[PDB]
C-alpha cells in the first residue's frame, strides 16, 4: 500500500535525470532543472534548444551540465555561468542515459567526451591528479551501469560495474564488477600516461534456479557497520529480472588475493591492484600485466539474501532501512508504470499502480518518485 | 675544412643558437663546439664509456629509409630571457625513453624523463617539433613515429599495449610528468596500407605538417603516395587534413619516396626530395629516379581534405570515402636527377637557395630565379669518399656562411658559397650567387662579412645592385659602376687628371683598374662507366649505321643543366659507330641517339664517375724479379684508361672490376 502526493511541474517535461546531493532532489528535464527540498519544487530554466540538462553533480557549488544543442556545457545551480567552464565530459553530446559520480572534488564519469563516442571511463582533472581513461573496448559500449566510491581501509577505491557482451562463438552477456584506486597516478609510459593502472574486474553471478541473470539495470552500495553491501538488479531477455547482493568486503578480500584469469605467473611486488603511496607510479611489468590480464580468474558469488526475482523491465530501485528495525530494508524498485516495494525481512513484495510515465526512485527519508508528471512522495 | 669522424654512423645531428653542435652517433650523443673541434662534452644512454651500438644496423639501400638509435634531438627554448635553452633527446633504448635536459653541459642531470616517447624500433621513423600551446603556453612536443612494427621477438616487447597500438602522431607535454599524451592528443592510424614512414615535422602558419609515406618494412618498398598530413597546433589532434603529394613527373611508374624536407621558410614553400625504388642499391637507379620538388605551402593548405585515407577520423571508415587530393608542384621549378639525397632551403637577399645533397657525397646548391625558376646547380663540395649525404642539412647558427654537412659517420663544416673562382666582377655577379658580393677595397668576390670591414657599404658591390653596376671605362672617359672612393685618378697614354677623374688607367686609394625511312638498329653502347674526364671513343653498336648522315648523340642528365649534343666522330663498320664524350660533372646521364632526322632511341643510361682515387696496395713490396700480381683497392677502378709505372716507364696489363684491380 503506498499513497503518494503529488508536486507535479507545469507541463508533462520528459525526465532526463535525477540526482540526489545532500538530500535535496535535482531533476534534470528537457530545458530547465528541477529541485525539490522541503516538499519545495523550485525550478530554473537555463536553456531551451536543446538542453537535455543531464549532470547535476557537486565539486564546490553543486554545478549542473546539460546539452545545449550537441554543445555540452555547465552552469552554476542557478544558471549561471561556470567560471571554470567546464562540460566537455561533464554531459553528453546528445541525450543519453550517463554515469557520473563526484567524490570529494573529483569527478568520475563515462560521459562521452568527443562528438564520434568511444565509451570510456575517465576521471577528470582535479584533486586527484590529471585526468585518467580506460584503455579501449574494455567498458562495453552500452556503458558503465553503476558507480561508487569506497574506502579500501587507508586507499579511497572507484568501484563500477557493466554488463560486458562477449561474442566468440555466440554472444553471451557478463555482469563485472571494476575497481580502481582513486588516486591512481596514470601507468608508467608517456603514451600510457592518462591510463589507468589499477583497473581490474570479476564477474558477478546472480544465479537462482540455473537461471543466471547477466544484464546489470542499477547498482548502489549501502555502507553498514562491518562493510557496505552491494545491491545490484539483473534484467534478463526472458520475462524476469533478480535482485542480488554482494558483501563488499568479499570484493574486496578477492580483488587482493585472487589471480589475473589467464596469467599463470607470479605476479609482481605491486600487486596489479594495489593501490600506491602517494606519488608513487606503478612500474612497467605490472602495468604490461594489469593491461593485457585485467580480469581475476574468479567469480563473486552473491550473499545468501536478499536474492529475489521480480517482473522484467524494471527501471529503478532504491533502498530505504526500516527504522524499526535495523539491517532489514525495504527495497523500492520502480517500472514503468508501477511501484514494488520489497521488505527483506518479510521477503513479500508489494505493488501498486501509478497512471504516470516514472523514471526514477530517490529516498531520502520518504520515497519519492519521479516521473513525468512531476515529483511524488510516498507514505504507506 | 673542419672535420669531426664520430666511431659509429650519425644517427642525428642538431646545432643550438649558442651552445654549439649535438651529435647522435651511436650509443653515444656528443656535444661539439660549432668549429666541430672538441667534443666539450658527451652522454652515454646506453651504457657508461662504451657507445658502440648495441646491435647491428645494415645501412640499406640508398633509397630505403635508414635506422640509427637516437630518434629525437631537438633543441627548444633557447635564447630566452634568463631560462637557460633545452634539449630535448629521445632514443630507442628503454622502450624509446626521452629526456629534456639542460642544453649545454650534457653530464647534467635529465630533468624530466620519459617512456615509448619516440619508436623504440631502431629503423622506424620518428619527427618531432616543439611549439607553444595551451591556456599558459606550455611547450609541447609533437612526434609522429612508427611505435608499432610487425618486427617483435618474444625476447624484447617494444611494440606498446593494445591500446596505443594504432597511434601514429602523438602531443606529448614537456612539462607533465614522463611527458603525458592526453587522450585525444593521438593520432590514430589505418591498418590496412601497412606502416606510415614520417620524414619531417615542421610548423606552418599555425599548424604542424607530417610528411610521410606509406612503406612495408618488411619488403622495402612504398606502398601508396607520399603524402603531408596537417594538424591544427594546439593541445590536442585537431586533424586538419590530408594531401598527397604529385611529384612522380618524368618516370615511368612515379617516384613514391620521400627521401627528405625542407620547409623554405620565409619563401613558404616547401621543398622535397622523393625519389623511386631503386631496386637494390644500384641496380635500377635511372638517370630520373630522384627529383626536388618544390610545393606552395599555400597549395597543400589548401587542398588536404580531411579524408580517412592513412589516419582514422570520427567521420568515415580507412579508405572508404574520397581519395586524398594530389598537390602539384611548382612545374618550373623541378629539378630531376639520378641520385638525390637531402635538401635544405633558405632565403638570402630575397632569392631562395637550396643546397642539395647528393647520393655520391656532392653537396651542389641551386638559386631559385625570377618565378621560383631552378638554375643548373654548381656543385659546392664533394666528399672524397661518395658516402652518401645524411638526409638533414643544418646551418650554422651562429656564422650563417657555413653548414654542417653529415655522411655517413663524418661531420663537417663547409661554406655555402665557393666564390673564389671570381676573378672579375662579372663572373662575381653574373652567377648570381646571394652570398658572394665582389670586393673593391680587395678587388675579390668574397663573402659579405669578408670586405665589409670598410664602412662605405657600397665597397662589397652584391647581386641586388646588377652586374652592370660594377666599374669600367666609358668613352672623354670616366668611371661607370659603383666604386668605392669618390677620389681617383686617370692617366691615358698621356693624359692624365684626378678628383670622379675626368693605354687607360683609373687608380684609386686603395685599388685599381687598367684596360689598353630506312631501320636503324642500336645494339648497345660500350663504355657504360666514362669517368668525369670525359671519353674520346665511346662504341655504339647496331644495324645500318652507314645510312645516315647527320647522327647525334643527346645526353641529358640533369632536367635543369643543358643537353650534350655530339656528332659521332668516325662512322665505322655499318654496325659500329665511335663517340667521343667531353668532360662533364658526376652524375647518371640518359643517351638517346637521334639519327639524320627524327625521335631520340634511347640506347640507355651512362654515368659519369668520379676520378679514381687509390685506396691501398695489397702487396706493398714485391722482388725486384716481379710478377706479383699487385692488387690495388679503391673506389671506381672500372673507369680505368690504364696504368703506368714510373720510376723509366712499364705497360703492364690489368684485369679490373669496379672497387679493385690487379
Ligand atoms: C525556492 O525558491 C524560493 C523563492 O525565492 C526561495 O525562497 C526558497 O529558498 C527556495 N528553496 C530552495 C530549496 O531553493
Ligand atoms: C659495448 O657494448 C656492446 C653491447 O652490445 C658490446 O657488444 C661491445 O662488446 C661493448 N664494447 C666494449 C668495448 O665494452
Ligand atoms: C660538466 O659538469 C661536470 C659535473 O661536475 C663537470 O665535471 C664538467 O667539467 C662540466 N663540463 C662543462 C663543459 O661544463
Ligand atoms: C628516468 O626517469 C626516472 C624517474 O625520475 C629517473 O630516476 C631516471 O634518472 C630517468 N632516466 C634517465 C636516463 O634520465
Ligand atoms: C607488406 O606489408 C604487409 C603488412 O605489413 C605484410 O603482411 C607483407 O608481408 C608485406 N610485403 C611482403 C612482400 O612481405
Ligand atoms: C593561414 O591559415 C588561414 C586559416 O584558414 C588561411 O586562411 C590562410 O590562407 C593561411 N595562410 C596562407 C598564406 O595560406
Ligand atoms: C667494323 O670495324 C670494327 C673496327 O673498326 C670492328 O671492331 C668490327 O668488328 C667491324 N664490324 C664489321 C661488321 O665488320
Ligand atoms: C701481407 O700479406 C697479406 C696476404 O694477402 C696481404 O693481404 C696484406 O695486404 C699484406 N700486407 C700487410 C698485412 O701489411
Ligand atoms: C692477381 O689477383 C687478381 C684478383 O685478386 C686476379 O684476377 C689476377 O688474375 C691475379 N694475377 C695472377 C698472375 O695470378
Amino acid at each position: 500500500e503506498l499513497e503518494i502526493e503529488w508536486h507535479k511541474f507545469e507541463t508533462s517535461e520528459e525526465i532526463i535525470s535525477t540526482y540526489l546531493i545532500d538530500d535535496v532532489l535535482y531533476t534534470g528535464v528537457n530545458g530547465a532543472v528541477y529541485t525539490f527540498s522541503n516538499n519545495e519544487l523550485n525550478k530554473t530554466g537555463l536553456t531551451n534548444n536543446n538542453n537535455y540538462i543531464t549532470t547535476s553533480i557537486k565539486v564546490e557549488d553543486t554545478l549542473v551540465c546539460g546539452t545545449n544543442n550537441g554543445n555540452p556545457k555547465c552552469w552554476k545551480i542557478d544558471g549561471s555561468e561556470d567560471p571554470k567552464y567546464r562540460g566537455r565530459g561533464y554531459a553528453p553530446y546528445q541525450n543519453s542515459k550517463v554515469t557520473i559520480i563526484s567524490h570529494n572534488e573529483c569527478v568520475l564519469s563515462d560521459i562521452n567526451i568527443s562528438k564520434e563516442g568511444i565509451k570510456r571511463w575517465r576521471r577528470f582533472d582535479g584533486p586527484c591528479g590529471y585526468d585518467l581513461y580506460t584503455a579501449d573496448n574494455v567498458i562495453p559500449k552500452d556503458g558503465v551501469r553503476g558507480a561508487f566510491v569506497d574506502k579500501d581501509g587507508t586507499y579511497d577505491k572507484v568501484y563500477i560495474l557493466f554488463t560486458d557482451t562477449i561474442d566468440t562463438k555466440r554472444i553471451v552477456k557478463i555482469p563485472y564488477i571494476a575497481q580502481m584506486c582513486l588516486n591512481d597516478e596514470g601507468g608508467p609510459s608517456s603514451l600510457s600516461s592518462h591510463r589507468w593502472s589499477t583497473f581490474l574486474k570479476v564477474e558477478l553471478e546472480c544465479d537462482i534456479d540455473g537461471r543466471s541473470y547477466r544484464q546489470i539495470i542499477h547498482s548502489k552500495a549501502i555502507k553498514t557497520d562491518n562493510d557496505t553491501i552491494l545491491y545490484v538488479f539483473f534484467d534478463s531477455p526472458y520475462s524476469k529480472s533478480a535482485l542480488c547482493t554482494y558483501s563488499m568486503n568479499a570484493i574486496k578480500h578477492s580483488f587482493s588475493t585472487s589471480k589475473l584469469g589467464g596469467y599463470t605467473k607470479q605476479l609482481p611486488s605491486p600487486a596489479p591492484g594495489i593501490c600506491l603511496p602517494a606519488g608513487k607510479v606503478v612500474p612497467h611489468t605490472t602495468f604490461d600485466i594489469i593491461e593485457q590480464y585485467n580480469e581475476l580468474d574468479d567469480i563473486i558469488k552473491p550473499l545468501s539474501q536478499p536474492i529475489f526475482e521480480g517482473p522484467s523491465g524494471v527501471k529503478w530501485f532504491d533502498i530505504k532501512e526500516k527504522e524499526n528495525e535495523h539491517r532489514e530494508y525495504r527495497i523500492y524498485f520502480i517500472k514503468e508504470n508501477t511501484i514494488y516495494s520489497f521488505d527483506t525481512k518479510s521477503k513479500q513484495t508489494r505493488s501498486a499502480q501509478v497512471d504516470a510515465r516514472l523514471f526514477s526512485v530517490m529516498v531520502t527519508s520518504k520515497p519519492l518518485f519521479i516521473a513525468d508528471i512531476g515529483i511524488g512522495v510516498g507514505i504507506p | 675544412e673542419p672535420v669531426w669522424r664520430s666511431e659509429q654512423a650519425i644517427g642525428a645531428i642538431a646545432a643550438s643558437q649558442e651552445d654549439g653542435v649535438f651529435v647522435a652517433s651511436g650509443s653515444c650523443l656528443d656535444q661539439l663546439d660549432y668549429s666541430l673541434e672538441h667534443s666539450l662534452s658527451r652522454l652515454y644512454r646506453d651504457q657508461a664509456g662504451n657507445c658502440t651500438e648495441p646491435v647491428s644496423l645494415a645501412p640499406p639501400a640508398r633509397p630505403r629509409p635508414g635506422s640509427s638509435f637516437s630518434k629525437l634531438l631537438l633543441p627548444y627554448r633557447e635564447g630566452a630571457a634568463g631560462l637557460g635553452g633545452l634539449l630535448l633527446t629521445g632514443w630507442t633504448f628503454d622502450r624509446g625513453a626521452c629526456e629534456v635536459r639542460p642544453l649545454g653541459n650534457l653530464s647534467r642531470n635529465s630533468l624530466r624523463n620519459g617512456t615509448e616517447v619516440v619508436s623504440c624500433h631502431p629503423q622506424g621513423s620518428t619527427a618531432g617539433v616543439v611549439y607553444r600551446a595551451g591556456r599558459n603556453n606550455r611547450w609541447y612536443l609533437a612526434v609522429a613515429a612508427t611505435y608499432v612494427l610487425p618486427e617483435p621477438e618474444t625476447a624484447s616487447r617494444c611494440n606498446p599495449a593494445a591500446s596505443d597500438h594504432d597511434t601514429a602522431i602523438a602531443l606529448k607535454d614537456t612539462e607533465g610528468r614522463s611527458l603525458a599524451t592526453q587522450e585525444l592528443g593521438r593520432l590514430k592510424l589505418c591498418e590496412g596500407a601497412g606502416s606510415l614512414h614520417f620524414v619531417d615535422a615542421f610548423l606552418w602558419n599555425g599548424s604542424i605538417y607530417f610528411p610521410y609515406y606509406p612503406y612495408n618494412y618488411t619488403s622495402g618498398a612504398a606502398t601508396g603516395w607520399p603524402s603531408m598530413a596537417r594538424i591544427a597546433q594546439s593541445t590536442e589532434v585537431l586533424f586538419q587534413g590530408q594531401a598527397s603529394l604529385d611529384c612522380g613527373h618524368g618516370h615511368p611508374d612515379g617516384r613514391r619516396l620521400l627521401l627528405s624536407s625542407s620547409l623554405v621558410e620565409a619563401l613558404d614553400v616547401w621543398a622535397g626530395v622523393f625519389s623511386a625504388a631503386a631496386g637494390e642499391g644500384q641496380e635500377r637507379r635511372s638517370p630520373t629516379t630522384t627529383a626536388l620538388c618544390l610545393f606552395r605551402m599555400s597549395e597543400i593548405q589548401a587542398r588536404a581534405k580531411r579524408v580517412s585515407w592513412d589516419f582514422k577520423t570520427a567521420e568515415s571508415h580507412c579508405k572508404e570515402g574520397d581519395q586524398p587530393e594530389r598537390v602539384q608542384p611548382i612545374a618550373s621549378s623541378t629539378l630531376i636527377h639520378s641520385d638525390l639525397t637531402s635538401v635544405y632551403g633558405t632565403v638570402v637577399m630575397n632569392r631562395t637557395v637550396l643546397f642539395l645533397g647528393t647520393g655520391d657525397g656532392q653537396l651542389l646548391k641551386v638559386i631559385l630565379g625570377e618565378n621560383l625558376t631552378s638554375n643548373c646547380p654548381e656543385v659546392i663540395y664533394e666528399i672524397k669518399e661518395e658516402t652518401p649525404v645524411f638526409y638533414k642539412l643544418v646551418p650554422d647558427p651562429v656564422k650563417n656562411i657555413y653548414i654542417y654537412l653529415t655522411a655517413g659517420k663524418e661531420v663537417r663544416r663547409i661554406r655555402v658559397a665557393n666564390c673564389n673562382k671570381h676573378k672579375s666582377c662579372s663572373e662575381c655577379l653574373t652567377a648570381t650567387d646571394p652570398h658572394c658580393g665582389w670586393c673593391h677595397s680587395l678587388q675579390r668576390c668574397t663573402f659579405q662579412g669578408d670586405c665589409v670591414h670598410s664602412e662605405n657599404l657600397e665597397n662589397w658591390l652584391d647581386i641586388s645592385s646588377g652586374a652592370k653596376k660594377c666599374p669600367k671605362i666609358q668613352i672623354t672617359v670616366t668611371m661607370v659602376g659603383s666604386f668605392s672612393p669618390r677620389h681617383s685618378k686617370c692617366m691615358v697614354k698621356e693624359l692624365c687628371q684626378n678628383k670622379c677623374t675626368c693605354n687607360v688607367m683609373f687608380s684609386f686609394g686603395s685599388w685599381n683598374l687598367s684596360d689598353r625511312l630506312q631501320v636503324f638498329y642500336i645494339k648497345s653502347i660500350e663504355p657504360q662507366k666514362v669517368s668525369t674526364l670525359g671519353k674520346s671513343n665511346v662504341i655504339v653498336t647496331g644495324a645500318n649505321f652507314t645510312r645516315a648522315s647527320n647522327i647525334t648523340m643527346i645526353l641529358k642528365g640533369t632536367s635543369t643543366c643543358d643537353k650534350d649534343v655530339i656528332q659521332v666522330s668516325h662512322v665505322l663498320n655499318d654496325t659500329h659507330m665511335k663517340f667521343s664524350l667531353p668532360s662533364s660533372r658526376k652524375e647518371m646521364k640518359d643517351v638517346c641517339i637521334q639519327f639524320d632526322g627524327g625521335n631520340c632511341s634511347s640506347v640507355g643510361s651512362l654515368s659519369y664517375i668520379a676520378l679514381p682515387h687509390c685506396s691501398l696496395i695489397f702487396p706493398a713490396t714485391t722482388w725486384i724479379s716481379g710478377g706479383q700480381n699487385i692488387t690495388m683497392m679503391g673506389r671506381n677502378f672500372d673507369v680505368i684508361d690504364n696504368l703506368i709505372i714510373s720510376h723509366g716507364n712499364i705497360n703492364v696489363s690489368e684485369y679490373c672490376v669496379a672497387t679493385y684491380c690487379g
